[PDB]
């Protein structure tokens, strides 16, 4: 079965030059033409250029002078460079197989005669996200409980770079009640997140949040009282 | 004793069909309807030896046909006299490429009742003042008629056979194992074309190819499939028929009404048919004559319209198509190397028929927008002759003598006769 | 933009331009998590792979819209969908339209569970201040939040996530004396033609 | 075993006449064999050939029996052998060209000397046999020019080539 | 056994006629002499079944006289030049009734010889200037022609016979015990007329009426009679012929000379034979389909001049007739109810043969004053479909189809051949 | 059993011959190679009555000669338009004995193509303005014709033979003891002359005269030479030929260029042949109608150019000859009584073939210097009614129907019909 699989650094800084790989299998490159497309987060797909080993290769005009398509015929993959990168260039980006057609009429109509492309397999798509922070370790606050027998009770963790964040309760002893929110990213361009459980009100068990940040070896316990 | 060589073809035709069409009103004419008997029945034994290309049945069947195409011309064609000068101006207000125009509605001076009167009339010309024709022209059009190719048999008449190699694999000059004797003919389609053939007849086994003189290049190459390539051709050229009839011996038209803007004439063919036929002919080719050689095809090398383009018809008028697409393949020798190929073409109405005794005009093609389906069941070709150095073959399409068409329909009929 | 349907209807989603010359037409799904996929090309023409419920408009009558149609919808169609344009009189769109995700109303009816908390105390030590609201247990996805300062709607410092498998936060950030200053502060969640509002004081 | 020759830029026809007077098929080709003209019935078929673009046949002559073949704006490099092949037979027919140069300029000085070097296809043994404008003969081989010029041979000149009893001539104007 | 229907009719006819005259030349080129031997002979019993209104050996002799009448159009006839327009003037100096004219003598511009030369000539046209002709002129003329009906046997080949009905009470698809086989018929006559048979064959004992469908009204009814009713018709019109010879392709000719003032053409029946005639076929009528009903005779419908006129010839010229004076008599049911009755006719030269191929003129009628007797050997009806309130049926006059003059003629032919 | 008189005749040529020149093609088309088998032999006894003047096989290589000299008529030979005036002038700018001229250089106008144009063209006529063509001109010419006599044989079918009378001195009506029976003649030459056979056959023996009637003066009588007088004619006008295609329908010739100003068309004849054989003919006439008679030839009577002149073809010119030097001698009674004859000829275009159905044109004598030398096999006489107060006895040239030189062909062919 025709195959793609991209691959990239995952991060890079701004200015540095982004480089994607796509191996391909179950066909040979010099056999189509390659789309390379971009999808930024929340919006739709922005495609990125098509290259062919006869020549037949076109970039999107924004990104002309940035740009680079190459086939790779030896290894079988084909490849892109992106040089000068910004936040404006993170997204998933995907390689893709790309099928040609022909709108064909009367040749009084030859002047509306166009070609069109079509992209029939994706690969799974490489995420790449362009930023500037080395590291950034979290601040972690309690959200302490104070209101049907029940209360809630949480941990507040406050700007930190990059994801993820893992939070447990009591070291992994409550995970029933727990309810761990996906980090939202700030204008700030650092992230937070908020993790909360539900107990019953009456002075008996521990509650201790247990917050790791593995990028900036940050772990910290908090404890959570009324 | 079997004895061969006799100029007597009897016929056979019609089902539903009747006159108006010239090819129906031909038929009709001369031909009577058949019996689904024919046993031909082949005995056992009784020779292996044949030659297909020294057969006078094709020049009867041929010179019928052109004779026939005469006695058509005698009724309601026009060899006079309106043809002088044609005062034509273009439909082109800005331009490019230079493209002038191969039709052009014109404006005329005409004879119509009485003694020296005239009236403004539209005139078309296919191919600015003056110009007309060149020392002749007959003008068909009339009332009631079409042209579309009619099955028309050829029999044997009492005391004759006709024998008929069901070789599938026939060197043309050779060993043939099966003879039977038919009667009658299934029926043969007279289809006027070059190059390719339309319509026609498949090989029941394999692509065969035939050739008279495999080393003579100035020889035509029979080239038949096994399988049809497809060719669709629509030329979306609108006309509106009027025939105004102004005087008793005049008869005149008037074509070149409404518009739609139609590209020339457009014609396609169908390429997955033409990759698999075109690499098992070049691999007939070379398990034939070419051995080992890498097989390239250049279009046409020059001459009259009808010489440089696959010339053919689509009801009466004469197709012209640029033939580049055919062949612009260049095969490897080493080993084998939705989309669809379309072809330019262009309507004529005045064709040169026999010798130059006339031109032929189809003058008030009717209506517009008409797509004749194909079937390409053929290919007629000329070798170019080559060096061994340059360790490739060259073909290109040849053709022009219909007879050749028809030993590639009448293959398989030599006329005889019996004696005890 | 956003479609929603009920099992077993029709769904049409529109994208692109209106069109000028002659059109062929793309369109692409794609699932929650997936790459983009394909649905149709040249306008009407399918993949293998893809049903005949999906269906596009014809590139042809002037000045107007490309339109998906699904026939007959179910849950797996759930998806965001996406065209890509070829029109004659147009350059090449190396952008692909704006995406429309169909909803399919498979479940009504769950009302969000909305928790509000106050700034820490230990927050305040540092001289900080964030209202939590905290919104969970709801079905379909789709809430919106406001806060209020008083009576005032907040201009600034709110950020929301978009829920997921469903669950949602507000966050507001003040300083302290903003904190202080008014009466009350309110999250006011929207969901599915109700309102529901929880409000929080010094 | 036919000799004709021929004049650089101008004109030339080449014979084949076959025994029916009807119109049967007919091929022309080179000394290599390669293609150059033919007939397929009542067609016209041109080859691939150098001659392809300066190569035709009066149509009008083939129903009567014969079939001509013309070659306008001669060349040098055209001289070959060619055949025809009609019912069976083979016409042979040995085309030899040639052609007239002048080096010397065409207002020549008072008592000078005149250059005259004519074009050879490859493997040929020419003949001239030159004329003055009054009366002088002038003889040589591959190479004739005359050293010793007065006033008075001012005007038109006259100079025959001859091969295989065969003769042309050519004209020059020299003042 | 005996099998029908076979396209092949022998000819016979010859006596002191030779050529000249068009059915005179008809008959020469398409006849041989005959033999006063035919014996016939009726074979006791040998069937009584019959039909003689689905025999194609009619629509053979008419397909037949009607291509050789266009064999005579051939050599001689003109299709061509001269109708243009005509410079025409009248006679009429005083007036009444509004006469305008008929017959006009006419100025005209004609080429004679050499390049564009005219010369004044006078042109007679039957029906001021222009006018010309519809789309088509043929003029007959010719130096040595005629046209009067000649006798034309048919005959059957070898191995074939033709039986013939002797029987005098033929119900036209019936009973009949007499069957005899000629090897040819007496020798029929072409008479080309409507309505009336002139000259032809009369009934053997009584009044016969034949009708293939006496129900359907559509179908003609062949009354024919046992006597003949008088038709003398005189046109005393006069022109003189002037045939110019101008030029060598051109032959012109050149009437309307003299005077006279001959009333238009004239004509009578004699209506002692018509009383009789009429009474008894008013009686054979009321013997079959009509029993107690008052019988009336209305005029032609309408229609073309052929159709609504008795239109004949007297030898070339085609003449109308106004045919009130033949039906204008009601027959009353109860019981039975020198003066001769006087006919107004006009003399034609444009009629219109064929399809509409072409028109067909007799240019210069010679001579003047040429009276034609002819017996009234005939009716062709069609019946005027009525109801039965009225207490009356009502006949009128039909025809134009000349076959049915010939099954009116060749009802008692019916080709046959023979076998072991 | 012997029955005579069937119109029925085989025919025989070819060797070398094909098509283009008339002759040739009319060979061709209508004769088949011969074998050289034929035995006639005569067998012992077996009659001795005959008599070749009643012959209707004459009549039939005539009519049937004839027929197909229309049936050249048909394709290429114009009977119109051109004829109209023409505007010529003499190359006459000094003179004397008043020549004026018999052929002529002219100006015209004439329809090139397209409409109504004209440009300036040479006409010659063979006989100032006008003058033209008078009501019929059929115009030759033709791209490839000629016209020599070719040899055509006349052959018995299946079933019939055809007797001959190898009988040396025949009384024409009478005795014949030598009667053999040929399939096929030995071929026999269309020559088309009078007053002398040119070519034909010679007699085996001595002289032979024929006439059908010896005492009716205006029977013709045929005399046979056993020699050959010699005739050497040389025209050596000049004509280049230029056939100007200007128009489709149009084809044009053009003659009369250059010059050489040769004197009118020449002849000769070679006299001591002609002295003897006269001599001898007076020998023959001496020793059978004309006892003791002093014998005197007198010229032509008098009539058409074809009557009054040798008339005969050197290709297709018609040459008219005086005939005074042939016919110019008193032949005395008593007894008998390097130098040549030269006789003045003129050479015709326009000649009236068949009835007056049309005139026959060669228009483009191609070259100039044409000679034609003869052999003057024949005479074709009539005799001058005298007296025998006279004590002489004229005979003048008659001649005129081409049937006569068939007669004096056909002599000794008559076919006939064998049954047991």
């Amino acid at each position: 079965q025709v195959h793609l699989q991209e691959s990239g650094p995952g991060l890079v800084k701004p200015s540095e030059t982004l480089s994607l790989t796509c191996n391909v299998s179950g066909t040979l490159v010099r056999d189509n033409y390659w789309s390379w497309i971009r999808q930024p987060l929340g919006k739709q797909p922005e495609w990125i250029g098509y290259v062919h080993d006869s020549g037949d290769t076109n970039y999107n005009p924004s990104l002309k002078s940035r740009v680079h398509l190459s086939l790779d015929k030896s290894k079988n993959l084909v490849s892109l460079r992106l040089t000068g990168v910004t936040a404006a260039d993170s997204a998933i980006y995907y390689c893709a197989t790309t099928k040609h057609g022909r709108r064909i009429y009367g040749v009084v109509a030859f002047k509306e005669w166009f070609t069109y492309f079509y992209m029939d397999v994706w690969g799974k798509g490489t995420s790449v996200t362009v930023s500037s922070a080395s590291t950034k370790g979290p601040s972690v606050f309690p959200l302490a409980p104070s209101s049907g027998g029940t209360a809630a009770l949480g941990c507040l963790v406050k700007d930190y770079f990059p994801e993820p964040v893992t939070v447990s309760w009591n070291s992994g002893a409550l995970t029933s009640g727990v309810h761990t929110f996906p980090a939202v990213l700030q204008s700030s361009g650092l992230y937070s997140l908020s993790s909360v459980v539900t107990v019953p009100s009456s002075g008996t068990q521990t509650y201790i949040c247990n917050v790791n940040h593995k990028p900036s070896n940050t772990k910290v316990d908090k404890r959570v009282e009324p | 004793v079997w004895k061969d060589a006799e100029t007597t073809l009897f016929c056979a035709s019609d089902a539903k069909a009747y006159e108006t069409e010239k090819h129906n009103v031909w038929a009709t004419h001369a031909c009577v309807p058949t019996d689904p008997n024919p046993q031909e029945i082949h005995l056992e034994n009784v020779t292996e030896e044949f030659n297909m290309w020294k057969n006078n049945m094709v020049e009867q069947m041929h010179t019928d046909i052109i004779s026939l195409w005469d006695q058509s011309l005698k009724p309601c064609v026009k060899l006079t006299p309106l043809c002088v000068t044609l005062q034509c101006t273009n439909v082109t207000n800005n331009i490019t490429d230079d493209m002038r125009g191969e039709l052009k509605n014109c404006s005329f001076n005409m004879t119509t009742e009485l003694r020296d009167k005239k009236q403004k009339v539209y005139s078309l010309f296919y191919r600015y003042r003056l110009i007309n024709c060149n020392t002749s022209a007959i003008t068909q059009a009339c009332p009631k008629v079409s042209f579309e190719p009619i099955p028309i048999h050829y029999c044997a008449p009492a005391g004759f056979a006709i024998l008929k190699c069901k070789d599938k694999k026939f060197n043309g000059t050779g060993p043939c194992p099966s003879v039977s004797t038919v009667q009658c003919t299934h029926g043969i389609k007279p289809v006027v074309s070059t190059q390719l053939l339309l319509n026609g007849s498949l090989a029941e086994e394999e692509v065969m190819i035939r050739s008279e003189n495999i080393t003579n290049n100035a020889k035509n190459i029979l080239v038949q499939f096994n399988t049809p390539v497809q060719i669709n051709c629509t030329r979306p050229n609108n006309n509106t028929r009027k025939s105004i009839r102004i005087g008793p011996g005049q008869a005149f038209y008037a074509t070149g009404d409404i518009i739609g803007d139609i590209r020339q004439a457009h014609c396609n063919v169908s390429k997955a048919t033409w990759n698999e036929t075109l690499g098992k002919v070049v691999k007939q080719l070379r398990k034939h004559f070419g051995n080992n050689t890498i097989i390239r095809f250049a279009n046409s090398s020059g001459g009259d319209l009808e010489v440089t383009t696959h010339s053919f018809n689509c009801g009466g008028e004469f197709f012209y198509c640029n033939t580049s697409g055919l062949f612009n393949s260049t095969w490897i020798s080493n080993t084998s190397v939705n989309d669809s190929i379309t072809l330019p073409c262009r309507i004529k109405q005045i064709i040169n028929m026999w010798q130059r005794i006339g031109q032929a005009m189809y003058a008030p093609p009717i209506q517009g927008v008409i797509r004749c389906v194909s079937n390409i069941t053929g290919l007629i070709l000329t070798r170019d002759g080559g060096s061994t150095n340059s360790t490739t073959e060259t073909f290109r399409p040849g053709g022009g003598d219909m007879r050749d068409n028809w030993r590639s329909e009448l293959y398989k009929y030599k006329v005889v006769k019996i004696e005890p | 933009t956003f479609v929603s349907v009920a099992p077993g209807q029709t769904a049409r989603i529109t994208c692109g331009e209106e069109s000028l010359g002659s059109r062929s037409v793309i369109w692409y799904q794609q699932r929650p998590g997936q790459a983009p996929s394909l649905i149709i090309y040249n306008n009407n023409d399918r993949p293998s792979g893809i049903p005949d419920r999906f269906s596009g408009s014809p590139g042809s009558t002037f000045g107007t819209t490309a339109t998906l149609t699904i026939t007959s919808v179910e849950a797996g169609d759930e998806a965001d969908y996406y065209c890509h344009i070829w029109d004659s009189r147009r350059p090449t769109n190396w952008v692909f339209g704006e995406g429309t995700t169909l909803i399919v109303l498979s479940q009504p009816k769950a009302a969000p569970s909305v928790t509000l908390f106050p700034p820490s105390s230990e927050e305040l030590q540092a001289n900080k201040a964030t209202l939590v609201c905290l919104i969970s247990d709801f079905y379909p996805g789709a809430v919106t939040v406001a806060w209020k300062a008083d009576s005032s709607p907040v201009k600034a410092g709110v950020e929301t996530t978009t829920p997921s498998k469903y669950a949602a936060s507000s966050y507001l950030s003040l300083t302290p004396e903003q904190w202080k200053s008014h009466k009350s502060y309110s999250c006011q969640v929207t969901h599915e033609g109700s309102t529901v509002e929880k409000t929080v004081a010094p | 075993k036919k000799v004709v020759l021929g004049k650089k830029g101008d004109t030339v026809e080449l014979t084949c006449t076959a025994s029916q007077k009807k119109s049967i098929q007919f091929h022309w080709k080179n000394s290599n064999q390669i293609k150059i003209l033919g007939n397929q019935g009542s067609f016209l078929t041109k080859g691939p050939s150098k001659l392809n673009d300066r190569a035709d046949s009066r149509r009008s002559l083939w129903d009567q029996g014969n079939f001509p073949l013309i070659i306008k704006n001669l060349k040098i490099e055209d001289s070959d052998t060619y055949i025809c092949e009609v019912e069976d037979q083979k016409e042979e027919v040995q085309l030899l060209v040639f052609g007239l140069t002048a080096n010397s300029d065409t207002h020549l000085l008072q008592g000078q000397s005149l250059t005259l070097t004519l074009e050879s296809p490859p493997g040929s043994s020419p003949s001239v046999q030159c004329r003055s404008p009054r009366g002088k003969n002038i003889q040589g081989g591959k190479t004739l020019s005359v050293s010793q010029l007065e006033l008075q041979d001012s005007g038109t000149w006259t100079c025959t080539v001859l091969q295989n009893q065969k003769k042309v001539e050519f004209k020059i104007d020299i003042v």
